[PDB]
């Protein structure tokens, strides 16, 4: 099994900064490029970001450069190279960003490309 | 950027049948991907790389197509699948195709 | 007659695409200074000189570099003989002691953060019951503050105790000639304009491949083999913003990089025969190590790569360059090896210009690490020993590694940012020209001939 | 011809020629099928994979109409449904690479007809040299 | 093994002449002779390959014709540097063999 | 680009005739070039010894002199060497190394020649 | 016959049949004689033991009367003291498993007799193709 | 490859009759035919294997005889469900081939 | 125990006809059972496609349709598959998978069949 756990729904104030964890376990972490996405009320989707965790190299969509960062932490022990933790620090909130965020993984399928994201997480809504 | 358009948008049909969604990318040859999402839950994957479904999803779902034109076929519409359906290549998404109880 | 008959023909040249192992070769010049002063001298054989390069006729062979084999097993092979050049060296588990550490005796200014920490510690001696107080110089990317008093520890010691490199073994790459086992063949495309996949219409079989030097780099793949005349980008595919657009150009950019801090090697005996090496005293004048590139060649080569990068996007496209965007330390810099030392040099000052559709030297600063964690495994560190003298080396920048940002909703500026990431793409530019095939003989073909009974 | 006017006899040397040109230089693909720590295990399994492939092809050649003969006729006639070509267009125009794609679906029926033709001919030689 | 025979052997003609020199083989070669011109104590400068098309750096005052086995060189405009050796050489099968020798 | 040959020739019969031909300006590892050793004694004809290609292994000679002669080729010094063992008095000759185009694969070659050296055997 | 009424052509598939039945399906025991850390040393020595056994049997076959022919006659008559059976009781009643026990004591005389018969016939062909 | 031929083709008999359908081969099979009965839109229910011994679940009102090449089906008491297809099929050598088709 | 086939039938010519036959109640790894694919278009006769045994590797077809058809068999899903590439109009038919006894090794089998599925190609 492959599991993604998020954190709970946070109601916030305007102008503030939020931190959403995304903790992953059940697989070999350093193969799979992790992505981060949003769902607004009645807007459909739009995509935020992507992170390779073997060195943590990131990129974004065009409307989020310089207010968001994503870091990661690997496992520092020689017994369990499985689990990884991604942090999304998100700063500069506005009433437009009132949404739910999902961290998400390209799965282990045989006809995968990259961008068919298979495994999703249970999601966190945030309202400012 | 490449803009998507789905063919039914809102649909309100009958169970037991077949339905072909069609999506229409603006430049062709793509890797086409299909998604089924229930309301207020995790979206999971239906079809990766335009044809082939995942493990542990029912084989009533088949994706087909080529070029700039991509069909999503469902045969024998069961009671579970009243949801919304999305189609995507990489960093964009469709508007959202909904299939409804009528 | 009209009733033709089958003959089995043996040894028809046809081929099919396959997957197999390959096999080394090197020069004779590597064996003159002998017996593991560089790696792979006890591993694999000398070549035949003059690789028998046979061009063919009227054949169109479909090449592909992105689903290619043989670039995976170079990535296993370099790691495997890296482990085979680190097995018989000395483990450094008695080094991880609490340090008493201070600044090096330098005129401190408040803005410049000091790169040298002079630590002294307890260490065992050759006799196990006597112990010595010894002192060393360390770089601030290799020491952490454990929690008035300032006691420090080495950074690896809550992960794994790890291994000193032997100063017998060198680090400069000898070329490796990859070569085919009996029953396979290696095909080379020889077109100039060739962007990766599809039919190449002039192929050549070869016995062994050409000179490939495995040189590790993160951005700015260096000492690489140039193109033929133009500048070519290559991609997996361009509009996906996850796979690395890698660009290779013709004329090199000469890059001079140096450490001027004059170092003294000092040997401390850990116990019986464990000759630990450390930095001794810094003489001369303490500086920061730095890389240099010439301005005019950089401006003209960046003009050539924006000229051949505009073809995939339309002609009215503003293209700028930013520096690297985040992550840890060995993807924001370009990181490279020079003569037995590791460098991590902050390349903000190269990739910063916009372009419009209508004596002179750039310097860039560079930090020095000593514990490296090569290929990001868990229980491994290679400790480099330090070398005497002012270290300097020249090299040739050839090819760059670029990932886009997700530029969206109609506005025609598209940023490019360098950041290498994966180790394979410094080899896949070196090996985009070969594929392996399996010969399958015994064709079957008709003629007008019947066997006598 | 040879020399300065040669379609090149090298290894795989005439691989895009017409099959009438590749009907001569045929030992040049045969004789380059033999020659050629933890690394020696990889080297030895390369060489025993090579000689196991060569032994499987010698054993598959031998139980048909030819032991080692390298040009080998047999006694099953040629079917129109396999190629529907004339002789002149495959011996005067077509390449072996393109031939192997034209007849790739018609493999593993020709080898079955070869096995039955050779086995029935060997029992015919057995009964012919038995009764005399 | 294929023998070659070059006829005639020795000439001395006047200026502006047209000299013809033929050579014959022992089996049919049909496309394959090359022509070489060797001055005194010098390397042989090749006239032509394949008996009907020429080399760069050599003018149109030389020619070769024929088909099959007997082939023929003709110089239509003799220059005074032509008093030298010439040779036709086969490249049908190994070994290559030259002509006999032209003493013009 | 010029081909320089070397080797003095004043020796005794039944001995070690050795000749070196080398390139200056270019390299011998360039593909598709017919290499040839061809001798000529004065008063006698143009005699063929050896010829090979630049980019294979299989080498060829004249069978009438084949126990006397062999050839060698290596790119670490860019040498193209003729060896004759067991000479007679019929090797007092000038000797030429030659680089020729193969005309089906090369329209752009330079049909190169050495100047030839004179070997006299008493 | 085949199919639903078949004495089964499988690997070792008819091993208890009579030798007239096992005289047909004979390539089926030939072609399954090739195919197939510290563990790879055991694996490679299994495969080179297999191809060394197969090469010793091909070389022992070849210096008798047949190179690879799979059904092979020769020129020495059959002695009564080896079997003392009729033809019909071994081709119509007896199995190959029982036959290998019946001629178990009479091995290593028949092979030397084949070697002398083939070597004298090869020198007879040598002188017979010499003297003409 | 072995061809099969089944005679007769189109039949319609009364109740309680005894119908015979023969079939012939192209080479001698001597022990090997199986008989199959296929109703309309259904799977073929096998009468028998090996032409002389029957299958369980089928009564004694069907029979097959013959030896060598020509073989013969006989139904002695015709029931009203017999208006269907029947097929004799060989199993001598690959491929298996059915009969032509019995329209009774 | 019943044999269930699957596969929709309406397709375009020169394409990918694929049929699945699977067992419910027992397993396909039982030894000595002849597996057969046999088709029949309505108005035409019983046409033989494929037949094999349950417990070997060597597989058999009809040679007159052999470039169009291939068969497959695996026990991880207990699937028995027919694949047709380059379908003409002459394959609009009902199709039967069949499990038959071999009669020398099995007196105790059940001669199982599929129900036959109808594939229509326009
Ligand atoms: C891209 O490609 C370029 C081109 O090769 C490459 O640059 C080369 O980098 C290497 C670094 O490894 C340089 O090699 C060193 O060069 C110095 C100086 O060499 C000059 O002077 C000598 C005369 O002494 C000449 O013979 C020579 O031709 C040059 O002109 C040498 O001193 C170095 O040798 C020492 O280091 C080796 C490694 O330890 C030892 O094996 C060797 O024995 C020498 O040891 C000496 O120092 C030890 C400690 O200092 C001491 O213990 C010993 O006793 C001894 O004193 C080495 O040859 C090379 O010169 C560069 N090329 C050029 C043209 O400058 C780039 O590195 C490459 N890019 C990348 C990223 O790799
Ligand atoms: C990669 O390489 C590039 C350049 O090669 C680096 O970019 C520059 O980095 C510096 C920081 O390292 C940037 O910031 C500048 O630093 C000055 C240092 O002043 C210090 O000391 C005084 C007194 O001790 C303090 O008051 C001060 O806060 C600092 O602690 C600042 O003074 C500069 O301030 C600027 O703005 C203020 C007002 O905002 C003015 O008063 C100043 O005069 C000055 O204009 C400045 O902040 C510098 O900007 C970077 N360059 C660019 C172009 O952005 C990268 O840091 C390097 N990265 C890595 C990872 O190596
Ligand atoms: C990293 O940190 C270490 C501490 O662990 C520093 O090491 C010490 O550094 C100081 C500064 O140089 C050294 O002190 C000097 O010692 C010289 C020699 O003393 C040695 O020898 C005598 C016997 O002759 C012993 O008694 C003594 O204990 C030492 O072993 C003195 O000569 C120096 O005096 C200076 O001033 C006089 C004034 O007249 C001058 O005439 C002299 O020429 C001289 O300039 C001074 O006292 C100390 O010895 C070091 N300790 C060790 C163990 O080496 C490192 O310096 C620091 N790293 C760097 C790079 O600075
Ligand atoms: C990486 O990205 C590029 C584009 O995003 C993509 O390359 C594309 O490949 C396909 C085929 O490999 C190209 O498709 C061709 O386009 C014409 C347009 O008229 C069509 O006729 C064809 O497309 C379909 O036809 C095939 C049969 O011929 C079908 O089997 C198939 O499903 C195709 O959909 C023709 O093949 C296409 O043009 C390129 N794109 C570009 C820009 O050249 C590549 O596949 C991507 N890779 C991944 C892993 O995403
Ligand atoms: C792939 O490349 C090979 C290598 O070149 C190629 O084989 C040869 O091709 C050339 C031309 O492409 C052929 O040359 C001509 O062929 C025609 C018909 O085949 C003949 O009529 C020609 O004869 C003329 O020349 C004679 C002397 O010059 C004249 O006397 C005569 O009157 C004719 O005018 C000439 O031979 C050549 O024959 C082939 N080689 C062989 C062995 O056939 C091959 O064709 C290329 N394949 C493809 C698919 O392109
Ligand atoms: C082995 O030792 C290494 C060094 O001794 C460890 O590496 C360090 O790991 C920490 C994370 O554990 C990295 O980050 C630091 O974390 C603290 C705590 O963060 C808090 O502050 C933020 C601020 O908002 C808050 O949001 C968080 O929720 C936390 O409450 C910070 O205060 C530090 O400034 C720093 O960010 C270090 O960067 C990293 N150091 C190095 C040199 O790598 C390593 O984790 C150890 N491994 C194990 C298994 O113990
Ligand atoms: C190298 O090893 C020596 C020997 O162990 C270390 O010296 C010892 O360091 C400890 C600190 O953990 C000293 O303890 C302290 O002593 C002071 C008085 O000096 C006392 O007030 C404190 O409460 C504390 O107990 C200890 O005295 C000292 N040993 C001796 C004999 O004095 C040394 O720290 C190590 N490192 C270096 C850089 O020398
Ligand atoms: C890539 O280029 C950009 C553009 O300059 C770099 O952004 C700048 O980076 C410096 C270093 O972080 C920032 O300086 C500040 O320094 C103080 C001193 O300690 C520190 O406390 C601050 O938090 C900050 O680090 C500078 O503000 C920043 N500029 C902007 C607009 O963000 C970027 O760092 C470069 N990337 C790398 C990896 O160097
Ligand atoms: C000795 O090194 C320490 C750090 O190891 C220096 O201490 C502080 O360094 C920071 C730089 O990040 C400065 O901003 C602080 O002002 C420094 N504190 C003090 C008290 O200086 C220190 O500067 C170095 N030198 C000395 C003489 O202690
Ligand atoms: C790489 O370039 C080649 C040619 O340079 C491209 O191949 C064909 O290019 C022509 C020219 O526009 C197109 O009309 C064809 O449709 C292309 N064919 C195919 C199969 O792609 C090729 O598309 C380029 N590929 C990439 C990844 O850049
Ligand atoms: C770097 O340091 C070394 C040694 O620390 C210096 O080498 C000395 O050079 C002088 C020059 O005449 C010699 O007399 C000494 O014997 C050398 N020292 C030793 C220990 O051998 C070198 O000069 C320094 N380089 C620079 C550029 O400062
Ligand atoms: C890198 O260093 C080399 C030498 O270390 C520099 O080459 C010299 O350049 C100057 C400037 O024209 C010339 O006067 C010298 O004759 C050159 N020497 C040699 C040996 O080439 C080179 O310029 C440096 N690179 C840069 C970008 O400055
Ligand atoms: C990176 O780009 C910035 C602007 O995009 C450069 O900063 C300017 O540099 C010019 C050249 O001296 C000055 O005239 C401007 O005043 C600078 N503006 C600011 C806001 O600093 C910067 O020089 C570039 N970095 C490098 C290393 O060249
Ligand atoms: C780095 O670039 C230089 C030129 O910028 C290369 O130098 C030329 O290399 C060829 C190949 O040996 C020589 O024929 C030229 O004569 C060289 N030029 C000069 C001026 O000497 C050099 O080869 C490149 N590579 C390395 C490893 O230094
Ligand atoms: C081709 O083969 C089929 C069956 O394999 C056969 O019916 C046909 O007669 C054959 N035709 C020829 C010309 O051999
Ligand atoms: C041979 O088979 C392939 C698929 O295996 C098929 O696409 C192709 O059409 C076939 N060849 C011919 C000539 O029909
Ligand atoms: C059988 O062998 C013995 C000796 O080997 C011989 O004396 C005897 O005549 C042989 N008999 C026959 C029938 O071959």
């Amino acid at each position: 099994q492959v599991q993604l756990v998020q954190s709970g729904a946070v109601i916030k104030t305007p102008g503030s900064s939020v931190k959403i964890s995304c903790r992953a376990s059940g697989y070999n972490f350093r193969d799979y490029s992790i992505h981060w996405v949003r769902l607004i009320p009645d807007k459909g989707f739009e995509w935020i970001g992507w992170i390779k965790p073997l060195w943590g190299a990131v990129s974004y969509a065009r409307q989020l450069q310089g207010r968001v960062s994503m870091t990661r932490q690997l496992s520092q022990d020689p017994d369990d190279p499985d689990w990884g933790v991604a942090y999304m620090e998100f700063s500069g909130l506005t009433p437009a960003d009132t949404a739910e965020y999902f961290c998400v993984r390209r799965g282990s399928c045989d006809y995968c490309g990259d961008f068919p994201w298979q495994y999703w997480g249970q999601g966190t809504v945030v309202v400012v | 950027e490449i803009v998507l358009t789905q063919s039914p948008g809102i649909l309100s049909l009958s169970p037991g049948e077949t339905a072909t969604l069609f999506c229409k990318a603006s430049q062709g040859g793509n890797a086409m991907t299909w998604y089924q999402k229930r309301r207020g839950q995790v979206p999971r994957l239906l079809i990766y790389d335009t044809s082939r479904r995942a493990s542990g999803v029912p084989d009533r779902f088949v994706g087909s197509g080529s070029g700039t034109d991509f069909f999503l076929t469902i045969n024998k519409l069961d009671r579970e699948d009243f949801a919304v359906y999305y189609c995507q290549q990489f960093e964009f998404f469709g508007l959202g195709s909904e299939l409804e109880v009528h | 007659a009209e009733n033709l008959w089958v003959t089995v023909y043996y040894g028809v040249p046809v081929w099919k695409d396959a997957e197999t192992t390959l096999f080394c070769a090197s020069d004779a010049k590597a064996y003159e200074t002998e017996k593991h002063n560089v790696w792979a001298t006890h591993a694999c054989v000398p070549t035949d000189p003059n690789p028998q390069e046979i061009h063919l006729e009227n054949v169109t062979e479909e090449f592909n570099m992105w689903k290619n084999n043989m670039v995976e097993q170079m990535h296993t092979d370099i790691i495997s003989l890296w482990d085979q050049s680190l097995k018989p060296c000395v483990k450094l588990t008695p080094l991880c002691v609490t340090l008493q550490c201070t600044n090096v005796t330098n005129n401190i200014t408040d803005d410049m953060r000091g790169e040298l920490k002079n630590c002294s510690f307890n260490m065992t001696t050759e006799l196990r019951d006597k112990k010595q107080k010894v002192y060393s110089l360390f770089y601030r990317l290799d020491v952490v503050q454990i929690n008035s008093n300032k006691e420090y520890r080495l950074i690896n010691c809550n992960t794994s105790a790890c291994t000193q490199a032997c100063p017998k073994v060198s680090f400069e790459p000898i070329p490796i000639h990859y070569c085919a086992p009996a029953g396979f063949a290696i095909l080379k495309c020889k077109d100039k304009k060739f962007n990766g996949t599809g039919p190449c219409p002039s192929v050549s079989t070869v016995q062994c491949t050409h000179g490939i030097k495995p040189v590790v780099s993160t951005q700015l793949l260096l000492n690489g083999s140039l193109a033929e005349e133009e500048v070519m980008i290559r991609s997996e595919n361009i509009t996906n913003n996850a796979k690395n657009i890698l660009v290779q150009f013709n004329t090199p950019v000469q890059i001079n990089c140096t450490r001027p801090n004059n170092n003294t090697r000092k040997s401390i005996r850990i116990g019986p025969g464990q000759a630990f090496y450390a930095t001794g005293d810094i003489i001369g004048d303490i500086r920061q190590a730095h890389c240099n590139v010439s301005k005019a060649t950089w401006n003209e080569t960046l003009g050539k790569v924006v000229k051949q990068l505009r073809k995939h996007f339309g002609n009215n496209t503003i293209i700028r360059f930013a520096n690297s965007s985040g992550g840890d330390l060995e993807v924001t810099t370009h990181s490279f090896n020079c003569g037995g030392e590791f460098f991590y040099c902050n390349t903000s000052g190269l990739f910063n210009s916009t372009w419009i559709s209508n004596n002179d030297s750039i310097t860039l600063p560079c930090r020095i690490k000593q514990i490296i964690n090569m290929w990001q495994r868990i229980g491994q560190c290679m400790y480099a020993p330090p070398i005497q003298g002012v270290i300097r080396c020249v090299s040739n920048i050839t090819g760059l590694i670029l990932t886009r940002d997700g530029g969206s909703t109609n506005s025609t500026t598209e940023t490019f940012r360098p950041g290498g990431g994966d180790m394979r793409d410094n080899w896949r530019s070196e090996l985009y020209k070969y594929k392996v095939v399996k010969i399958e003989p015994l064709g079957v073909a008709p003629t007008r001939c019947k066997r006598r009974v | 011809a040879v020399g300065i006017g040669a379609v090149f006899l090298g290894f795989l040397g005439a691989a895009g020629s017409t099959m009438g040109a590749a009907s001569m230089t045929l030992t040049v693909q045969a004789r380059n099928l033999l020659s050629g720590t933890v690394w020696g295990i990889k080297q030895l399994q390369a060489r025993v994979l090579a000689v196991e492939r060569y032994l499987r092809d010698q054993q598959l050649l031998g139980i048909w109409g030819c032991s080692g003969k390298l040009i080998c006729c047999t006694n099953v006639p040629w079917n129109s449904s396999w190629s529907n070509r004339n002789l002149s267009e495959i011996w005067d125009n077509m390449t072996w690479l393109q031939w192997d794609k034209e007849i790739s679906n018609y493999t593993q029926i020709i080898y079955g007809l070869l096995e039955e033709s050779q086995n029935q001919q060997e029992k015919n030689e057995q009964d012919l040299l038995a009764l005399d | 093994d294929i023998q070659m025979t070059q006829s005639p052997s020795s000439l001395s003609a006047s200026v502006g002449d047209r000299v013809t020199i033929t050579c014959r083989a022992s089996q049919d070669i049909k496309n394959s002779l090359s022509w070489y011109q060797q001055k005194l104590g010098k390397a042989p400068r090749r006239l032509m390959h394949h008996s009907s098309t020429l080399e760069t750096g050599v003018p149109s005052r030389f020619s070769g014709s024929g088909y099959g086995t007997e082939f023929t060189l003709s110089i239509n405009s003799l220059q005074p540097e032509d008093i030298a050796a010439y040779y036709c050489q086969q490249y049908e099968d190994f070994p290559l063999t030259f002509g006999g020798g032209t003493q013009v | 680009v010029q081909l320089v040959e070397s080797g003095p020739g004043v020796m005794k019969p039944s001995e070690t005739l050795s000749l070196i031909c080398a390139v200056s300006g270019d390299t011998i590892s360039s593909p598709y070039y017919f290499w040839s050793w061809v001798r000529q004694p004065r008063g006698k004809g143009l005699e063929w010894i050896g010829g090979l290609y630049s980019n294979t292994m299989d080498v060829y000679y004249n069978p009438s002199l084949q126990s006397r002669v062999t050839i060698s080729r290596d790119t670490s010094k860019n040498h193209f060497s003729l060896k004759v063992t067991s000479v007679t008095d019929t090797d007092t000759a000038v000797y030429y190394c030659a680089r020729e185009r193969v005309v089906a694969h090369n329209y752009y070659g330079l049909d190169l020649w050495g100047q030839g050296v004179a070997v006299t055997v008493s």
